[PDB]
């Protein structure tokens, strides 16, 4: 990504992200993780920092 | 008789140790002898 | 009173607060 | 006199006597 | 009184029962060599680094009072015309007069056998030290290192060579110069003993960052030992290869492989101070000569070793008021 | 030759190191 | 340089940037005022 | 005795409060009056090349040499 | 270098028999 | 040195602890502070010859641990239990066969080093280890054959004898943390518990098997053997506990609207 | 050349896919005792 | 040069970071924080032979 | 000269600024 | 995983192996194993590589007339740069040889076995069941190793700047890299030297305290340091022994990778001037004179 040669191309990718980040912000307001999310993470505060 | 002889003990892990350091002077020692 | 930390505080210490007051003068020294 | 307040004035001081010896670095002799 | 069998009480006694008293600080008998020594190197190389100049030793202005911070503010060596003259305050040349001796350099020589001797006096408290609370002095052992390092490059180097001039003035800057000094006159990165001493600091710094690391995670949870040596082996022989078992070895190989680097260091500057140096291959100096093609690290680090040479001597040896012209310095260009 | 005895050494000294580790 | 109204502000502004290492000094003297508990 | 009462008591800062100040100015004094110059040879920023010597002195003799450094310098 | 190969191999050959024999007379 | 023999009689069964079944007894490690600790018999480690069921009009008078704990956690009333403490009362959780083994790995343990009594007495634990995992898995096997022969009583007595020899601190290969046994038995004696009408039980020692990483939701949602644990309330409880919905189609019913 | 390419990258598909799902296999870390 | 140097500083300083304290809330959630337990060990358990 | 005795005055008040606050509350209140 | 009933993951995970392989060593073995047999293999024989592509074929192969000492892996050619160059983007393995491809090979291949080194460390310390730590102290020299393998390159932009797989490549890399950005004079490798001194003195003192207490301490150290020792408790001193060595490598680690984007050390070229103007020399500008020799010398042009 450090290649990005016009601000057309960094305006679309922001428009992605925004896109994307609200859609999951959503998406983790209304749902708890998968089985398969609470076996392969370690749930602590601690844990979420590192 | 030898009232006060004891022989020598050198355990494999003193072996080893003896080993390494002799070939690693080697090599080290070998591109100067050799000049 | 004159005891030995006594002595060997003040041979540390006085020399380096001189020292400190030298350098500290030196730093607005000229040019 | 609290030792901790004590403390602080020491390392006040050092801290100033540190800035005074980088400026000294910036300007005067040792400065180009 | 006390003594071995019915002594009288003498004046030696109560000499060493008031020089070995609990204070706050352990002076004994070798505290009355290492005190005022070490005191006085000290003292001499921060007024060195103060007030005293290298104008009339190095042509250099380095202290703080010409305008040097801490990293080049230096004691410089003296004069290569004095030689390996000590330089006493009472000396053939500066004959008394202060100023003009530590106009002389002389002050270096001060530091330097000052410390030599404050070394001496505090391997000394070392070993009075250990026998006052009856352990194997290990520590002073240890402490052989550092003074036989000492001893070698700021004492034996330079008397090997033309002078004090060439000895490692005390100072941050200044020891850089020597560091250097060596890189391109002595190629002291190639000599073996200097690989094998850099080897051994670097072994036991490692050394020291592993067995903190591992004492330290290896801890029991909540007269015995605090860490559990079988876990630590365990770990090793199943990451590395290779653990210890035991204590007391992996505590002596920690006290060894620094000693025994820094003792193959100081027999590989000893050999420098006669300039007894490990510095070419012949067979590659004449491969190259002959094929011009031909090329490798080695060549370029000789190659790099006189560009320092050259365009370093014209400053760092005043006294032998060496010219180089523009046309004669080596350049990377004109090969 | 000089590359060759080089070599030797060094696995001499590889398979020191595969005894250390392996042959107890 | 800053605006002319606040032209004669300029000496307080360049003070003002070192202040987070007087945060981090001010926990550190904090913690030695409660004697490091 | 041990620093924590020695440094808490206000006799230390009292006997101290002259003595510090007045090495620090003694210093200061030593420093700005150039008598360090004089003492430690150090030339000053004004005197480092001389009329007859205009670059960095060097002393060849090796007992002769008080004479030799005092020629080098301003003296 | 005749001189250095005698070394080299010398210096390879005494001190390992030296060793070899010692962990052979006690292991 | 007279065994004390006191009785003890209390309803359910709070602030106590329980020994492994490798000596083939019980004994109260510790009484738990959340709870009524208070206990003049029950203050060390009592070997319990017997303990009344409260369900059984008969007296239990068994030492198996199984026999004990499902006695214990069967019976909701007051019960009686009979320890048999000696006079000293001394911690003998772990019988064994004696220090003499276990001090020079200490000594040697103390003085930082590996050597070789810390190595024998590596290779004591792990034949030691590798037994226990052999018994449990052959006590299983006959627990699961009872269970097809329909002997409740007899198959979770097993399963508790299986669970209590636990390795304390066990670290697997995968970082279990627990043996592969530990959570089907778990399991086991939840489905048990609960077609044996001890429905607050089963949902108890369910909970621990979840607890110990068990992943087999599905199986709980269909088993007719859990049936009547799916009765209590609990059970969805700590279903969700255990395993929450993946997506709140609650939360978004109730911002469908407003 | 390609040959080498495809294979290389197919040797580093199978290392990462055996290092991700080894570490999926996992048990979650969890006190027993608590 | 300022900008590269001082984030790849922070950057570097703060993968550190993430695995100490990984380590250690791995360690928090196995029960390891505090260290080995001295009744028993993983070791101990184990073959000598390493 | 006027500008750096301001950014003086500045920097002593800002180096007070907390540890007047700790002063007053090990003095004040005793929370601290 | 779950490979013949799950066998795979039961063996890599087993600890009864010798060598622990563990899921980060599934990466690291093959990784580490061919950076070694391509090093091996570069160093025993390769062809002459031009180190830049000024077409000087610079040769580090033993058979290459090149001892121990002498012999080398070039970096990959400057024509190449920051380009990735291996095998199969070269029009022929004897054009990939003489580009110094088997550089990048075998940077990138140990800078992942090292990567998955510390994980396997991680991993060994939590399947013991101890504090997983071992891992943070290693990261100290991995750190530097891809300072010098790695961001060493990405800030000067080839890799032909990288360090050589050898002793001398790695004295001439030290002397140019003192040359062009003052190594000696930055604070962070003065701090890292002071980490790696400081490092040994206290690798001696603990072996020599702990061997002499070995009769069968802190009263020594008392008597011998005026201050005495604040770590009485032999946990706090191991800390301090993990700590000391590890965050001076850090640092100059850093140092380095400052380095690697233009920011050199203290430069205090004539610094202290006389009262006309007239430059007087100190031992900053003695280095100085020493850089500009290497310098020189480098740009063999
Ligand atoms: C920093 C922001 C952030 C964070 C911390 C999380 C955290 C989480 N999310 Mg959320 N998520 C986010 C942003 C975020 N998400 C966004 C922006 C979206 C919209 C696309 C989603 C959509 C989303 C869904 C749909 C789900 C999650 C899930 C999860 C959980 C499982 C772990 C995970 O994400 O996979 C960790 C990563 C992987 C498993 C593999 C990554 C695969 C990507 C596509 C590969 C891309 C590689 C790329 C080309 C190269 C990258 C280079 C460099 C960065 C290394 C975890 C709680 C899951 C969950 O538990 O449910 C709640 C789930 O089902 N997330
Ligand atoms: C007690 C610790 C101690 C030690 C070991 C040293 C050691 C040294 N000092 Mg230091 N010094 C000290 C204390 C010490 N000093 C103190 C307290 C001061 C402050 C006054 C100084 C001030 C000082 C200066 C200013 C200088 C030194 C110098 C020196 C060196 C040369 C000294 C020398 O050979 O002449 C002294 C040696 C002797 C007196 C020989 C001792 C042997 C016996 C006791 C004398 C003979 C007695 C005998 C019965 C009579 C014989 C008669 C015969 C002639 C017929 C040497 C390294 C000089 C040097 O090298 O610097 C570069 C230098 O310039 N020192
Ligand atoms: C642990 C296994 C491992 C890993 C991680 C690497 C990693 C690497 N190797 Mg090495 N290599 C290995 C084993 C490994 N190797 C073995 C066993 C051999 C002997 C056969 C080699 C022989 C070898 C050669 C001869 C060369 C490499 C090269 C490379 C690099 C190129 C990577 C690439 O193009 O794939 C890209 C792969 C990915 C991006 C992974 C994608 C995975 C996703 C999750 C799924 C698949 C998506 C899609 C289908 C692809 C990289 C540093 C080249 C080099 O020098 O570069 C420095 C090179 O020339 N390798
Ligand atoms: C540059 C690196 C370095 C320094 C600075 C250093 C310093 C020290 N190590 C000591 C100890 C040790 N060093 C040891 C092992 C090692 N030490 C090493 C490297 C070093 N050791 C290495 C590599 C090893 C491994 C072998 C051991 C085993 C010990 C100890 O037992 C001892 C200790 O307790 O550790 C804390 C202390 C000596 C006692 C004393 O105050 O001197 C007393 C004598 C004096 C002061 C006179 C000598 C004066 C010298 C000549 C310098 C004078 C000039 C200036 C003061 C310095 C100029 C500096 C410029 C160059 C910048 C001191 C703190
Ligand atoms: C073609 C090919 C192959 C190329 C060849 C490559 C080549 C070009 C170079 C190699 C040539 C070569 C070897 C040159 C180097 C030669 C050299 C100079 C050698 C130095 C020789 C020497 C005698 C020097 C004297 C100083 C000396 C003794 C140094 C020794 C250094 C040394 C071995 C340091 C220790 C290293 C190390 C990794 C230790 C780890 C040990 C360890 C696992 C302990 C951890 C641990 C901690 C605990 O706390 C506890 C409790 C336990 C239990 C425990 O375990
Ligand atoms: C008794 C113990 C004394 C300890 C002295 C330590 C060395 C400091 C001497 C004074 C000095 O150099 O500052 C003196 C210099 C003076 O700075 C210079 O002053 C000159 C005066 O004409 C000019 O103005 C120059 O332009 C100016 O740069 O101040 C600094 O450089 C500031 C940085 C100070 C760095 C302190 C050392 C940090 C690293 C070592 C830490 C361990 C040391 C203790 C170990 C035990
Ligand atoms: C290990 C133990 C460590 C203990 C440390 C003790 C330190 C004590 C203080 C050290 C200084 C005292 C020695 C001064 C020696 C001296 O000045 O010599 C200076 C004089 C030589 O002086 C030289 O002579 C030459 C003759 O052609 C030329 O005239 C030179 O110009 C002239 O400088 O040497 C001696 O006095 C005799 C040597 C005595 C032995 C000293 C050690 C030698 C070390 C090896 C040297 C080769 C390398
Ligand atoms: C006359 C012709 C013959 C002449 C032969 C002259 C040479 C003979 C001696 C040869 C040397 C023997 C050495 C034995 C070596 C040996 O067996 O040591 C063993 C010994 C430790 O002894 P222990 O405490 O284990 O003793 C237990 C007893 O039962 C036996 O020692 O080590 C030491 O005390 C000193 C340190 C030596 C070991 C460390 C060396 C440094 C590490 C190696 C460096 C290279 C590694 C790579 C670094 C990058
Ligand atoms: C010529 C200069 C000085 C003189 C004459 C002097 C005098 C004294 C006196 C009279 C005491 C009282 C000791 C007692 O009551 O037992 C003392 C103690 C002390 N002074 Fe100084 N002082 C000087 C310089 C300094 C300096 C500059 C410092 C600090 C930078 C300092 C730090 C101390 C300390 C730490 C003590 C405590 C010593 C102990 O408790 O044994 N002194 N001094
Ligand atoms: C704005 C921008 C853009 C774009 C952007 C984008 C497109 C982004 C994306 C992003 C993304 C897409 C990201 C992702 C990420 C991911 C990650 C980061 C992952 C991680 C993972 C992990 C960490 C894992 C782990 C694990 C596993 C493997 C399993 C087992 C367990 C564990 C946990 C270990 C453009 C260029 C246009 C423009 C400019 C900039
Ligand atoms: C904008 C503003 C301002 C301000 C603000 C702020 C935010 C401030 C802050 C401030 C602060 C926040 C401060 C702080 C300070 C601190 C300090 C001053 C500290 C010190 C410390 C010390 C001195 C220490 C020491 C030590 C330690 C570290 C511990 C241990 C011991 C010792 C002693 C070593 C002004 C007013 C200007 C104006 C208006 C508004
Ligand atoms: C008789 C004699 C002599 C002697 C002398 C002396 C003995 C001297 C001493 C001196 C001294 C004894 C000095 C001292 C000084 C000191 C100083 C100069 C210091 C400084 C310090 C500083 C700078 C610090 C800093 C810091 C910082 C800021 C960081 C934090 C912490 C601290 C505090 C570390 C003479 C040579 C004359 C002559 C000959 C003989
Ligand atoms: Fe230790």
């Amino acid at each position: 990504i450090c290649s990005v040669d016009n601000m057309e191309d960094i305006i679309g990718g922001h428009i992605w992200i925004g896109t994307l980040e609200i859609l999951g912000g959503i998406w983790h307001i209304y749902t708890t993780p998968w089985p398969w999310a609470r076996r392969a993470f370690v749930w602590s505060g601690e844990a979420y920092l590192s | 008789p030898n009232p006060n002889k004891q022989v020598v003990e050198l355990n494999r892990t003193s072996l080893y140790w003896g080993l390494l350091l002799i070939f690693v002077l080697a090599v080290l020692f070998s591109s100067y002898i050799f000049n | 009173i004159f005891t030995v930390r006594w002595l060997a505080i003040h041979g540390i210490a006085v020399p380096t607060i001189f020292f400190l007051g030298a350098i500290t003068a030196m730093q607005f020294i000229q040019r | 006199i609290p030792l901790w307040l004590v403390g602080t004035v020491v390392g006040t001081l050092a801290i100033g006597l540190l800035a005074v010896f980088f400026y000294g670095s910036y300007v005067g002799l040792g400065s180009s | 009184a006390i003594g071995t069998y019915q002594e009288k009480r003498t004046w030696f006694d109560d000499a060493d029962d008031w020089l070995r008293q609990d204070r706050f600080v352990f002076v004994g008998w070798s505290g009355l060599l290492l005190f005022p020594c070490a005191y006085f190197a000290l003292g001499g190389w921060l007024t060195g680094t103060t007030f005293v100049t290298s104008w009339y030793t190095h042509g250099l202005a380095t202290s703080y009072l010409e305008g040097c911070n801490f990293l080049t503010a230096a004691v410089s060596t003296p004069a290569n015309s004095m030689a390996h003259s000590l330089l006493f305050v009472w000396g053939p040349e500066a004959q008394g007069d202060f100023t003009r001796w530590c106009q002389l350099g002389g002050l270096w020589a001060f530091v330097a056998l000052h410390g030599a001797f404050g070394l001496i006096g505090f391997m000394l408290r070392q070993f009075e030290i250990a026998r006052s609370v009856n352990l194997r002095p290990y520590n002073a052992i240890a402490f052989s290192a550092p003074i036989a390092v000492f001893v070698s490059v700021f004492l034996i180097y330079p008397l090997g060579q033309s002078g004090w001039f060439f000895a490692p003035s005390f100072g941050v800057a200044a020891i850089f110069r020597f560091i250097l000094f060596f890189q391109g006159f002595h190629n002291w990165t190639l000599n073996p003993f200097h690989m094998m001493g850099v080897a051994g600091v670097l072994g036991a710094a490692l050394l020291c960052a592993i067995h903190g690391a591992t004492v330290e995670n290896t801890l029991f949870e909540d007269a015995e030992e605090t860490y559990s040596m079988v876990t630590a082996n365990r770990f090793w022989s199943q990451i590395f290869g290779v653990a210890f078992s035991n204590k007391r070895w992996l505590h002596f190989f920690m006290l060894l492989v620094p000693v025994t680097g820094l003792w193959m260091s100081a027999i590989g500057v000893v050999g420098l101070a006669l300039n007894l140096r490990a510095y070419d291959f012949v067979s590659q100096e004449i491969r190259a000569a002959e094929d011009p093609e031909f090329e490798t690290f080695y060549t370029k680090n000789i190659l790099l070793n006189e560009g320092i040479r050259a365009w370093m001597a014209a400053q760092d040896q005043p006294h032998e008021r060496l010219v180089f012209p523009e046309e004669v310095l080596p350049r990377g260009n004109a090969l | 030759m000089e590359a060759l005895v080089y070599t030797f050494l060094l696995v001499g000294t590889l398979g020191i190191i595969f005894f250390s580790i392996f042959f107890r | 340089k800053l605006p002319e109204a606040y032209a004669p502000f300029a000496p307080i502004v360049d003070v003002l940037p070192v202040i987070p290492v007087f945060f981090i000094l001010l926990a550190f003297v904090w913690q030695a005022a409660v004697s490091f508990r | 005795r041990p620093f924590s009462d020695i440094l808490t008591s206000i006799r230390y800062w009292v006997i101290h409060s002259i003595t510090v100040p007045a090495l620090f100015i003694a210093g200061w004094l030593f420093v700005s009056t150039g008598l360090a110059y004089d003492v430690f040879g150090t030339p000053r920023p004004n005197e480092y090349f001389t009329e007859d010597r205009q670059e960095a002195p060097l002393i060849t003799d090796r007992f002769n040499a008080l004479e030799q450094v005092k020629k080098l310098s301003g003296n | 270098n005749i001189y250095g190969l005698t070394a080299t191999a010398l210096f390879i050959i005494i001190p390992t028999s030296f060793l070899l024999i010692l962990y052979v007379k006690t292991a | 040195s007279e065994a004390e023999y006191i009785e003890l009689d209390l309803p359910k069964p709070l602030g106590f602890k329980f020994a492994r079944g490798n000596d083939g007894g019980a004994y109260i490690i510790e009484v738990n502070p959340k709870a009524g600790n208070i206990d003049a018999r029950v203050q060390p480690g009592d070997k319990i010859v017997e303990i009344s069921a409260s369900f059984g009009s008969e007296v239990w008078k068994a030492e198996n641990f199984g026999q004990i704990m499902y006695a214990i956690r069967t019976r909701s009333g007051t019960v009686y239990m009979k320890l048999k403490k000696n006079y000293g009362d001394l911690s003998a959780l772990e019988e064994e066969g004696l220090d003499a083994a276990e001090k020079q790995w200490k000594k040697e343990r103390a003085g930082g080093n590996y050597g070789a009594g810390t190595k024998e007495i590596q290779a004591r634990n792990y034949v030691q280890r590798k037994e226990n995992e052999r018994k449990r898995r052959e006590m299983f096997d006959d627990a699961l054959a009872k269970f097809k022969e329909n002997d409740i009583q007899g198959a979770l007595v097993e399963f508790e004898n299986i669970i209590a020899m636990e390795p304390r601190n066990f670290v697997g290969d995968n970082f279990s943390r627990n043996t592969p046994i530990y959570k089907v038995t778990q399991y086991n004696i939840a489905c048990c518990y609960s077609m044996l009408d001890q429905v607050e039980e089963a949902i108890k020692s369910l909970d621990a098997a979840m607890l110990s990483g068990f992943d087999n939701y599905d199986q709980i949602r269909r088993d007719k053997n859990l049936s009547k644990a799916r009765a209590n309330p609990k059970f969805q409880a700590v279903l969700d506990k255990y395993d929450e919905p993946v997506v709140n189609w609650n939360a978004v019913k109730a911002t469908f609207g407003a | 050349m390609l040959t080498l390419k495809i294979f290389v990258y197919t040797v580093v598909t199978f290392f990462v896919c055996l290092f991700i799902f080894g570490f999926l296999s996992n048990d979650p870390a969890r006190n027993p005792g608590k | 040069s300022w900008l590269a140097c001082s984030h790849f500083c922070l950057g570097f300083f703060f993968f550190i970071g993430h695995l100490w304290h990984a380590g250690r809330a791995r360690a928090a959630a196995a029960g390891f924080e505090k260290g080995i337990d001295r009744f028993d060990e993983p070791v101990l358990s184990m073959r000598p032979l390493d | 000269n006027i500008e750096l005795a301001l950014t003086l005055v500045s920097l002593v008040l800002v180096v007070s600024a907390g540890p007047l606050v700790v002063v007053l509350l090990s003095a004040r209140g005793g929370n601290l | 995983n779950s490979s013949l009933w799950a066998r795979f993951c039961e063996w890599i995970t087993s600890t009864e192996n010798r060598l622990y392989i563990g899921w980060f060593g599934v990466i690291m073995i093959p990784c580490l194993l061919t950076a070694t047999s391509v090093f091996i293999i570069a160093f025993i024989a390769a062809p002459p590589v031009d180190i830049d592509g000024i077409r000087e074929p610079v040769s580090g192969s033993l058979l290459y007339g090149n001892n121990i000492i002498t012999g080398a892996v070039i970096p990959t050619s400057n024509a190449i740069g920051l380009h990735f160059y291996p095998i199969w983007e070269a029009a022929s393995l004897d054009e990939w040889l003489y580009n110094g491809g088997p550089y990048q090979l075998i940077v990138c291949h140990f800078l992942l076995g090292v990567y998955c080194y510390m994980g396997r460390e991680w991993e060994l310390s939590f399947r013991l069941g101890m504090r997983p730590w071992i891992a943070v102290a290693y990261s100290a020299p991995v750190a530097a190793a891809s300072a010098v393998f790695l961001v060493y390159p990405i800030g000067q932009g080839s890799f032909s700047d990288g360090m050589p797989l050898g002793i001398s490549g790695t004295f001439n890399f030290m002397i140019v890299f003192q040359a062009e950005h003052n190594i000696l004079m930055h604070p962070f490798h003065m701090l890292g030297v002071a980490g790696v001194f400081g490092g040994s003195l206290f690798s001696a003192m603990h072996g020599s305290l702990v061997t002499s207490s070995l009769i069968r301490a802190h009263g020594y150290f008392g008597r011998l340091i005026f201050q005495y020792a604040s770590f009485n408790n032999s946990r706090s001193l191991h800390f301090f022994l993990a700590a000391w060595p590890v965050i001076g490598i850090w640092f100059t680690a850093l140092g380095l990778s400052t380095m690697a984007f233009n920011l050199n050390g203290f430069n205090f070229n004539q610094s202290v001037v006389d009262s006309q103007g007239r430059v007087l020399n100190t031992w900053a500008d003695i280095i100085n004179r020493a850089n500009l020799g290497m310098e020189v010398m480098h740009e063999r042009n």
